[PDB]
């Protein structure tokens, strides 16, 4: 994060990344993970679905 | 404890596995470590080289 908006990142080289549903995968609930925040995600597929449907 | 899951990434264990065990990994490695201590000197021929 740079304060407000939260990113996803490659390791050795600064490259923010907006947080959709295919850069992460769910593993479990999120009461048991020590020092995880909370946020939301900006899935690809809704929205595409939407735009043309409704 | 984001470096320990970077160490599980390298032998093909997913990083799910620490943050669900983070507490109980913590009590093998911090006992572990503990008996090497107690481990040379129950064995003087440990530092025969």
């Amino acid at each position: 994060s740079n304060g407000t908006h939260w990113f996803v990142t490659q390791r050795n080289f600064y490259e923010p990344q907006i947080i959709t549903t295919d850069n992460t995968f769910v593993s479990g609930n999120c009461d048991v993970v020590i020092g995880i925040v909370n946020n939301t995600v900006y899935d690809p597929l809704q929205p595409e679905l939407d735009s043309f449907k409704e | 404890p984001m470096q320990m899951a970077y160490r599980f990434n390298g032998i093909g264990v997913t990083q799910n596995v620490l943050y669900e065990n983070q507490k109980l990994i913590a009590n093998q490695f911090n006992s572990a470590i503990g008996k090497i201590q107690d481990s040379l000197s129950s064995t003087p021929s440990a530092l025969g080289k």
